[PDB]
């Protein structure tokens, strides 16, 4: 049952290496969740928010990372992007919650936050719920190679948070919940 | 394989580094701008530095990729932004030449001396007092004095420096495929590689002598009036058949005819308007008179201004301490980050221009949605022709009667409703063919038309025939007379101006039939009409990705710039004009001149 930290974990892990941790079966008194943030999203896609509480699952996920703000609706049954053609795809039939809330101080730094990195770049889009960690230079291009500078690329982009960019810009945390039944 | 189109990819990539590097330098530019230091200055420069070098290696990277193979509408249209390689294809001597010759031009017009005969150590730059001097003096000796004097102990240096400058220009120019750096310049208007939409570089020229001939009466009538206006403050000095002195223009090159109004006054017992001794009743504070123009801009339906804004924007003045440039500039930082350095001192003339510099913003918020390269204005006249339409419907009379600045019983007389338009036509008309007539001298001599022992007499022949403005004293080949503008010895395309005035007009013309305007056109204002809201934010959210051309038709509906809307607006003050100048001769003889007496 938890939620008083998954969501408070400081250096949330990037998109592209996002941290998956499970819930077991526990006191699920997530009903919580709702009195700690002003979250920016709250999308409860196969169960209700006001369902949460009465409805019982088996296990559950709590998918966490860092992401723009305009980048957090890529985090939905398709709805196609960088975060989630290459970073983080969810299932088009997804029964979790998507939350995701403004940390652009928690996580900006005056110099640049060069420090959570999203994938830019990517042979084939993912599966749903599928991990990429590998960071092995793209292609992007046709000449085989040994290291970037030519049409090929690193995997890997920084997102370069400022203490101060656009809402859409500024780093946003996102504890997705996965649930699943046996 | 990979198709030759994964530039796409490689975009996308230089697109996050450029995104990232253009905002450290623009937020470097930001707090120099606001509270210059030495070490401000010196993180200005080091981010400028490395944004260039960026450019130019990704530049390089770039020329991988052939735009033959390009088609997308778009991807082709930032290759080109990366691959153009201006300046960098020039010879190492030779662009760093014309860099050093760049700067010596910039150097001796922002700091060059000019003082009298009878005290040679109290000299003053057109900056101090020469600024002033053309702007209140109103002589015509202390104002023939000046101008010649900043032609001579300037221009004359200015001229071999301008002579190296053209040809460098030249090569650099034909270098990057094209015939002269006046089609460099033009270049931003190329529109080809567009079904329809092929405004090609040479046809920019063919269409301002298009729009100048219909320009020409309004002038002429105009220039009539000022000098039958300027034959009572100057009485035995101008013919009344004659051209204008070049010198009794209001500044020193006759740009703008804005500092004449006080001797040409349509009505000069009728106050014009100015709110500045209204609102200070109201105790506006610095805030207020932009929260007043945002509201403008979400009456319309732009949105709001971001919270990133009032609290990373200088609204508020330096504040009496640190060092800040004042100079009202909108600022697109980066990732979404839009501010305002803007020294907001209480005066009507700061409510105008917070709304100028507010459309700015508000057109940098809608393009930013698109690709770094294509954030900028679809060719050179539209970002500020945004920012002039939001003035023109913010000074409206009536937009300030919702607006407690003006009590609800005012009634703009015809008198200062003619007193108004001719203020505004002497800043926009009498620019038009000193923009047109300089920038067409330009592109002449780039193409070396003008043979540079003709240099200057072609420009005194086009001022009496294009502009109607006569030297004071010949100005032989030594003279560099258009040099001694900030735009000609600073390397600044001046047509800019010329085509953002049509585009303006047009602007202000679409969006008064989106509001469902009645009257005059100088009476609309746009507030309160979101479907005129829904009808420029249609072409702000396009950005360079279109063409101006298909950009120009979203917002007005035609495909090509007009200057009819020019006309439309000053309609009236045109019949005006053709009633006060009656007795006038109407136009100019390009024989006169004040020495041939």
């Amino acid at each position: 049952c938890p939620f008083h930290e998954v969501f408070n974990a400081t250096r949330f892990a990037s998109v592209y290496a996002w941290n998956r941790t499970r819930i077991s079966n526990c006191v699920a008194d997530y009903s919580v969740l709702y009195n700690f943030a002003p979250f920016f999203a709250f999308k409860c896609y196969g169960v209700s928010p006001t369902k949460l509480n009465d409805l019982c699952f088996t296990n559950v996920y709590a998918d966490s990372f860092v992401i723009k703000g305009n980048e957090v609706s890529q985090i939905a049954p398709g709805q196609t992007g960088n975060i989630a053609d290459y970073n983080y795809k969810l299932p088009d039939d997804f029964t979790g919650c998507v939350i995701a809330w403004n940390s652009n101080k928690l996580d900006s730094k005056h110099s640049g936050n060069y420090d959570y990195w999203y994938r830019s770049f990517r042979k084939s889009k993912l599966k749903p719920f599928e991990r990429d960690i590998s960071t092995e230079i793209y292609q992007a291009g046709n000449k085989p190679c040994k290291g970037k500078g030519p049409n090929c690329y690193f995997p890997l982009q920084s997102y370069g948070f400022r203490p101060t960019y656009g809402v859409g810009h500024q780093p946003y945390r996102v504890v997705v919940l996965s649930f699943e039944l046996l | 394989s990979t198709i030759e189109e994964q530039a796409k990819t490689f975009l996308d990539k230089f697109n996050h580094e450029a995104e990232d590097l253009f905002y450290q330098s623009s937020l470097a530019s930001w707090n120099y701008n606001t509270n210059i230091t030495e070490e401000n200055v010196q993180n200005m420069n080091n981010a400028g530095d490395k944004w260039s070098a960026f450019l130019k290696e990704q530049s390089t990277l770039a020329q991988m990729y052939p735009l033959q193979e390009i088609q997308n509408l778009t991807v082709k249209l930032q290759l080109q932004a990366l691959q153009q390689n201006g300046s960098s294809v020039l010879s190492e001597d030779k662009s760093k030449r014309l860099n050093t010759i760049l700067n010596t031009m910039s150097t001796i017009y922002s700091t060059g001396k000019v003082c009298n005969p009878d005290n040679p150590q109290e000299c003053l730059l057109l900056e101090p007092g020469l600024n002033e001097i053309m702007a209140n003096s109103l002589d015509y000796n202390e104002r023939l004095w000046a101008w010649e004097s900043w032609r001579s102990e300037v221009g004359k240096q200015l001229r071999p420096l301008y002579e190296e400058y053209v040809v460098l220009k030249n090569e650099m120019a034909r270098a990057n495929h094209y015939e002269d750096y006046g089609d460099y310049w033009r270049g931003d208007y190329e529109v080809n590689g567009v079904d329809g939409y092929d405004y090609s570089r040479g046809q920019l020229i063919e269409d301002v002598e298009h729009t100048f001939e219909e320009i020409k009466p309004l002038y002429e009538h105009l220039h009539a009036y000022v000098r039958a206006k300027l034959m009572n403050a100057y009485p035995s000095y101008i013919s009344p058949i004659g051209c204008l002195p070049a010198h009794l223009l209001g500044d020193m090159w006759g740009r703008f005819w804005t500092n004449l109004y006080s001797l040409t006054v349509p009505f000069g017992q009728k106050p014009n308007i100015d709110v500045t001794d209204a609102m200070v009743d109201q105790a506006w504070d610095a805030q207020r008179i932009f929260k007043e123009a945002e509201k403008f801009f979400v009456s319309v339906g732009l949105p709001n201004m971001t919270q990133g804004f009032w609290e990373n924007s200088m609204l508020t003045d330096p504040g009496n301490v640190q060092k800040a440039v004042c100079h009202p500039t909108a600022w697109d930082l980066g990732k979404g980050d839009f501010r305002i350095l803007m020294c907001t001192k209480v005066t009507m003339d700061d409510f105008l221009t917070a709304h100028h510099e507010m459309g700015h913003i508000q057109y940098d918020m809608a393009y930013a949605a698109q690709p770094f390269l294509l954030r900028n204005g679809a060719n050179e006249g539209f970002h500020e022709a945004v920012g002039e339409i939001m003035s023109l419907s913010a000074a409206t009379p009536k937009h300030l009667k919702s607006i407690g600045l003006l009590s609800p019983d005012f009634q703009e007389d015809n008198e200062t409703e003619i007193n108004f338009l001719l203020k505004q036509a002497l800043t926009i008309v009498g620019t038009l063919p000193f923009t047109y007539m300089l920038e067409k001298w330009r592109w002449m001599v780039f193409k070396g038309e003008i043979p540079k022992d003709q240099w200057m007499k072609k420009w005194w022949e086009m001022k009496r025939e294009i502009v109607g403005v006569v030297e004071p004293v010949p100005h032989d080949e030594t003279y560099c007379d258009p040099a001694s503008l900030f735009h000609v010895s600073n390397d600044y395309s001046f047509i800019r101006y010329y085509t953002r005035t049509l585009y303006q007009f047009q602007f202000q013309e679409a969006l008064c039939q989106a509001a469902k305007h009645e009257g005059p056109l100088h009476k609309c204002d746009i507030s309160n009409s979101t479907e005129a809201g829904q009808k420029l934010f249609n072409m702000l959210r396009l950005g360079k990705s279109e063409p101006w051309t298909l950009a120009l038709e979203n917002v007005v509906g035609a495909k090509n710039m007009n200057v009819r809307p020019l006309l439309n607006y000053f309609e009236p003050l045109f019949t005006w004009l053709k009633d006060q100048n009656k007795n006038s001769f109407v136009g100019w003889s390009t024989d006169w001149s004040p020495y041939a007496d």
